[PDB]
């Protein structure tokens, strides 16, 4: 099924939305 | 049948006749008003939002 | 310069070869006309008019199946001569194809090779699609394995076979014709990829919804595998495999040379957009037994070498990180002298699909290539089915009466007992 | 053993009969005189009075002996593309 | 390509030809005068397995007529399909054997053979890669029980290594249309078994309980009975002529039904039957195709299978359709009724896919298959002939025609050893 | 960065978060095809709560849907804002239960939430900083009960230490729609008391009340009913996605309103409501909308707030306001209602106020109490439980398939039990 692939870790989202360690990648640019 | 046509249209004028056919209720054309098709109306209160 | 010469043998190769050659022809953007609108030289040999000739070969000994090619829609891609035909099929047999009907057509083929070898400038190996439990499939191939060893030396010889499945089957005297043509895939091959139909019918039921698949289905899936093989040859990435390269990281042994086939992710086109295909969910996919292209528990058996072949907007980072987290599972388990499995090798171009496709349009792809000791469970229940009919010496006559002696089925198992005991032998924890 | 009648009779298997193109194929007569004396109440209420015509069919291949491919819709009535036609087109 | 060369004896023969060269002139697309009226280009590519090429555009079947009586070769040349068939296809003689098996194999069957293989000789050089022979009779009669088992003994000798390929009708236990007729079945079976590679034993009750039970008819008269008969001969060349997903020729099937020397006795079936009411109402799915193959209602050799063990099983299918279901329905009735097949050999069914039904149809199959419940009909003819024998009765009808009483003893003797041989693999 | 799980069981609650999906859609700018259109910056800053991202730029509920029988399911796939879901999370069965809590918690809907806590698992374990979950269900029924509680039970067992909030619909003395209702309701409260931690309470006489009245509604359809307990159902977790002056999110709200372990129904409200006959008339202030919020009419249980005491008392305003006048205010009403607030627990009010308002309204206000008063349910349920027990009328339907009869005195047990703290704790100086 869909779910038959792993639930997995971390997501990536977009750059507008704020998520953790957004400060960190916002640093670099 | 013709002939039996003849019979029940002079029969037709027998208040039984006119108050009870066969599997039917009279007819309700003179209670209704002139020109409207029952079935196809609607009776009843229109709830509108 | 760097190119592969492919041979489709039997029934199973021209289907195969339908549903492969249609996707080379897409992903160069080549028209079923022959014509475009250096990576497409791999398999696409140019001509002064601008037409685009495949280097491959079609072997059938009936005329049934590659007469629809000739009067199909790629009528004038191919060869007039390139699509060899005898008169009259094996039957079922391994002795037809191997010593009375498979001789008379085997000098043509042969001359097609020494030919389509003269334009090659250079040539990396040889690859070969057919099946185990037909005439043509395993008899024709099995002397033809045997008469391209002696002309081309060290020459590569990968192979894509259809392994009889566990449970369905097609006919009755298949734990034959597969035992005998295991004494040439020993010796006269280098690296063998099995896969079966019962594991692929799997697949299209609980993944693309599809309740009613037919053999263009499985196909298709079956040329998924093989464009992301060679994606490393043909267009640029940040590291390269070669067919030389991969056999390096994967055959330990001589004689372990049979990995396993998986691909991931395979999912509709609308139950896509509303999932996230990460590059650690891709890689995690592959891992589970229920992705497995052979019907086999890779619980019960040890990984040995591996090897990982990627495709798409990749970053090495999330593969170092993803990849990590498998060597963390105590359900994968692998043999302690390997202490290094992993083969990464990375490729720039995502997946293209195919219109009418039943795969979905992906951003990155991957498609691991496993050997595991696991396969010797798979050939304990093909002997358990061989000794069962040989004992009443069921359907013998038909072989000894066609050019074989009998001393031929003895041997063939006694050739292969010892191949199942090598694997536990190997197995065994240093 | 069995009296064998017409097929108007409704005796024995006449739905199969009925079922077959002769039996369709033969017209239904208008209502005629005399006929008030035959008229049933489902006739009266579950049925239709409108004059029905005849229809002719057209001659197919039969390859078992109840086949009727007259009584089919205009569908798998010329021989079908293979795979290879069907999918690559 | 692959050509088929029919071979037709004695009255049931000839009157079965005439219904099975009927099904594939329509088939193809063959009008009655000799031309070709069709719709699609794929009826013509592979045609020449079944007509030969004339001038105008004119194919002719690749048929001889046989028969020692002419009184059915005025009636199969005066049919609808009468035409087509080749004016020098035809050879006869007078005193019909008149069901005596001694007449037809010995004194009058013996010059007329030399016209006969005159004209097979004629047909068999003018293929290019002839693929076998195929012939159909009656075990029951005079004329293609005497001759035609005289045939399959002298052109096995001519061409060995081909296929022989029969389609006998065998005597019913109940109806009984002659009086003799267990002579000349136990006198054609011991020559049988070691001159054939596939019989389709077909039987007429059989095919008289189909159309009362199955098909709901009441007058089931002989053009009926031919019918579904020549339907099987029809499916079982399927892809043969039409391309598929997965072909079978005739050598394909018999080398994976037979898996020793004698044990070359089939039993056909067809798969699409239904009655007249039930044509709009019954969905034609694979489910519903493979219900009614395995069952007993749908047979046309009268013998029961499950008073036996299946030994191999062939099914051919047509049509577009999927392999995932036809794969996982043959492999359910295979697990569900573990009791009714040998467990010394795993897959007795094999799998062949055209991808061209019958117009006006949609998905066909047709059910070859191997049992030893075959030994119930071989043991009702070796249970009648000695009743007869032991009293000596009708011998002088045999006796006088040049025939020794030793092959009334060997017939006996080689029919009782083959059901010594269904009996042990069971 | 903090997640809520959200779970639709029961055809009342799955139509309630149906009509919650469009509301918070429609307040963060997702139209329904998945992508934003949207003309503030503000509304994209903290969308992982209830949403996640997908291939393409478009976003996906988080949120699993979960009833016995197709039709409910269908009828939300094919209504305005089903093409949002994902198909994957769609976990159904084919039998219903016929409103039996014995179906729906140990013979039907024990074989689906294997399934179901594999896909709340794949939603879950995924999260950064997972806050709770989030439950619509109704009470008197065999789906909405039964296996509601079964997922609250098992939810809570896997996960020890997080916050549960259960939107339920609760029985109704004149609005009665099932027969078996007292059994299916007592038979949840022993699950919900123990393993949940913030049970919010909705009576459908009391919407019927509030859209003939307040609303003065002429066709109060479950529309609007729906809309009505979404619209409160968002407003307190309008503060873990908006920007405010004084935060207050889930765990706040706990610590501030559950003081024992065993009292944690809340009965909710919304605060700007009005007729737009009297919408010219009505002038939108602070202290209007404070009267606003203490209104015996607007409270949406069948509950008087006369009939007893309040424990705590919780107030949301969004929009832009001084916080001198909401003190003040929300001191005077404490002072004037003297009598009914308990005196062993001073300063019994707590007040947040965010700085974004709903969509097309200035400023609108979320009260929550927590009062002694909601004792009168909990004993008319008990009440009606005994009447029918004492002849065990409608038992053999539950006792022939695995439920055993004690835990139905069990249950009523329990239910004593609660209302005896209720009471205790009221008459307590
Ligand atoms: N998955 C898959 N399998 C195929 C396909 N075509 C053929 N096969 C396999 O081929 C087997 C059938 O035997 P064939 O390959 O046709 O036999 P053959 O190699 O042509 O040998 P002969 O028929 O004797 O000439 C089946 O069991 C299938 O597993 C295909 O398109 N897809
Ligand atoms: N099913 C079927 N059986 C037939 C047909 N014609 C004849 N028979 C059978 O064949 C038997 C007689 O065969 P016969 O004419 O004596 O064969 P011959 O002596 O070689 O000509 C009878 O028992 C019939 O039942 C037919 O068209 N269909
Ligand atoms: N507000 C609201 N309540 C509903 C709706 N549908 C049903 N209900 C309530 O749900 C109660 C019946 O619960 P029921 O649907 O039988 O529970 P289930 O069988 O588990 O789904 C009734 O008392 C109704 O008041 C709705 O659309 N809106
Ligand atoms: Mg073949």
């Amino acid at each position: 099924k869909g779910s038959l692939t792993l639930r997995s870790h971390h997501k990536k989202y977009s750059k507008p939305v704020l998520v953790y360690s957004w400060h960190r990648d916002r640093e670099a640019f | 049948t013709f002939q039996q046509k003849i019979k029940d249209k002079k029969e037709s004028i027998y208040l039984s006749n006119r108050r009870a056919p066969l599997g039917k209720s009279h007819d309700q054309a003179p209670g209704l008003p002139k020109g409207m098709d029952t079935t196809n109306t609607t009776f009843g209160t229109a709830v509108i939002k | 310069m760097r190119e592969c010469i492919s041979i489709h043998v039997g029934q199973a190769g021209v289907q195969i070869g339908n549903a492969c050659w249609e996707l080379y022809c897409l992903e160069h953007g080549i028209q079923p006309d022959g014509q475009m609108p250096d990576s497409f030289n791999t398999f696409f040999s140019e001509t002064g008019a601008g037409k685009h000739v495949p280097r491959a070969v079609f072997v059938d000994l009936e005329p049934t199946v590659i007469d629809e090619v000739r009067t199909g829609t790629y009528r004038q891609l191919f060869h007039p001569e390139q699509l060899i035909t005898g008169k009259e099929d094996a039957a079922n047999n391994y002795a037809r194809g191997h010593y009375t009907i498979g001789k008379e057509i085997i000098d043509l083929v042969l001359d097609r090779i020494r030919k389509l070898a003269d334009q090659c400038t250079g040539l990396q190996g040889f690859l070969v699609f057919h099946s185990f439990g037909g005439g043509t499939g395993s008899g024709f191939t099995s002397l033809l394995m045997e008469r391209l060893s002696v002309d081309y030396g060290k020459k590569s010889k990968l192979e894509f076979s259809i392994y009889p499945a566990p449970q369905v089957s097609t006919a009755v005297v298949e734990p034959y014709n597969s035992i005998l043509t295991t004494h040439t895939t020993l010796e006269h091959s280098d690296c063998a990829f099995m896969v079966d139909n019962e594991a692929i019918y799997d697949i299209c039921r609980r993944n693309l919804d599809i309740e009613r698949p037919t053999y263009t289905n499985l196909n298709r899936l079956i040329g998924q595998i093989v464009s992301s093989i060679t994606a490393s040859l043909r267009f640029d990435g940040a590291l390269n495999v070669d067919l030389t390269e991969f056999q390096t990281n994967l055959v330990p042994y001589p004689r372990i040379h049979f990995p396993l086939a998986t691909y991931a992710p395979v999912i509709s086109a609308e139950k896509a957009y509303h999932e996230q295909l990460s590059v650690a969910e891709i890689t995690n996919a592959c891992f589970e037994p229920a992705n497995q292209m052979v019907k086999c528990d890779p619980r019960h058996g040890k990984y040995m070498a591996c090897c990982l072949l990627y495709r798409g907007d990749v970053v090495p980072k999330d593969v170092n990180a993803a990849i990590a987290t498998i060597k963390t599972k105590r359900t994968i388990q692998f043999v302690d002298w390997c202490p290094t499995g992993f083969k990464v090798g990375i490729n720039y171009q995502p997946p293209t699909v195919v219109p009418g496709g039943d795969l979905a349009k992906v951003q990155r792809a991957v498609c691991m290539l496993s050997n595991t000791t696991a396969i010797a469970e798979a050939w304990a229940r093909l002997d358990h089915k061989f000794d069962l009919m040989y004992a009443k010496r069921a359907f013998v006559h038909w072989y000894v009466g066609e050019g074989m002696e009998e001393g031929e089925f003895s041997e063939a198992r006694e050739d292969m007992a010892a191949l199942e005991k090598d694997y536990e032998e190997v197995g065994v924890d240093s | 053993n069995e009296n064998t009648y017409s097929n108007r009779t409704l005796m024995g298997n006449w739905n199969q009969e009925r079922y077959d193109l002769r039996n369709i194929v033969q017209p239904k007569p208008l209502p005629s005189q005399f006929g008030h004396y035959f008229e049933t109440t489902y006739d009266t209420s579950y049925n239709n009075k409108m004059p029905l015509s005849t229809h002719r069919f057209k001659r197919e291949p039969h390859w078992f002996p109840g086949h009727q491919p007259e009584l089919d819709p205009p569908r798998y009535k010329c021989t079908e593309k293979s795979t290879y036609m069907n999918s690559y087109s | 390509m692959r050509e088929i060369v029919h071979l037709q004896a004695g009255q049931c023969g000839n009157q079965i030809g005439a219904k099975f060269w009927e099904v594939i002139s329509d088939e193809h697309g063959i009008d009655p005068t000799g031309t070709y009226h069709g719709d699609s280009d794929l009826q013509l590519e592979r045609i020449n397995v079944y007509y030969n090429e004339a001038t105008g555009g004119k194919y002719v079947p690749r048929a001889v007529l046989v028969d020692l009586e002419p009184g059915t070769m005025d009636s199969v040349r005066s049919g609808p399909f009468g035409q087509i068939f080749r004016p020098d296809n035809f050879v006869f003689g007078q005193s019909g054997a008149g069901n005596n098996w001694a007449k037809g194999h010995y004194t009058e069957g013996a010059e007329l053979v030399d016209s006969v293989l005159d004209v097979v000789r004629k047909e068999a050089e003018s293929c290019d890669c002839l693929q076998g022979f195929q012939l159909t009779h009656s075990l029951g009669g005079g004329t293609g029980s005497g001759m035609g088992t005289l045939l399959i003994s002298k052109i096995r000798e001519e061409y060995p290594d081909r296929i022989m390929n029969t389609f006998s009708v065998v005597p019913s236990p109940k109806v009984s249309d002659t009086v003799v007729e267990p002579y000349n079945a136990t006198l054609s079976v011991h020559q049988l078994v070691e001159n054939t590679d596939e019989t389709y034993c077909i039987d007429n009750e059989a095919l008289y309980d189909i159309c009362f039970r199955t098909l709901k008819l009441t007058t089931p008269t002989y053009g009926d009975l031919n019918h579904l008969v020549s339907a099987t001969m029809s499916g079982v060349t399927t892809c043969l002529r039409f391309p598929g997903q997965l072909n079978a020729d005739l050598r394909k099937l018999a080398v994976n039904m037979v898996p020793f020397p004698r044990l070359h006795f089939f039993m056909p079936g067809f798969a699409p039957l239904t009655s007249r009411g039930s044509q709009q109402y019954r969905a034609l799915t694979v489910p519903e195709l493979t219900q009614q193959m395995f069952d007993a209602k749908n047979m046309m050799a009268a013998c029961d299978p499950r008073h036996g063990r299946y030994l191999t099983v062939a099914a051919v299918f047509r049509g577009r359709m999927s392999m995932k279901e036809v794969d996982e329905q043959m492999l359910n009735v295979q697990n569900k009724n573990s009791s009714y097949f040998v467990e010394w050999i795993p897959n007795n069914v094999k799998t062949a896919v055209c991808d061209i039904p019958p117009r006006g149809l949609k998905m066909s199959a047709t059910f070859i298959g191997n049992s030893t419940a075959i030994q119930e009909l071989f043991k009702r003819i070796s249970e009648q002939f000695t009743a007869m024998f032991r009293r000596k009765a009708f011998l002088h009808w045999y006796t006088g025609e040049g025939m020794d009483e030793m092959e009334f003893t060997e017939a006996e003797s080689n029919m009782n050893d083959l059901v010594s041989e269904y009996q042990q693999y069971q």
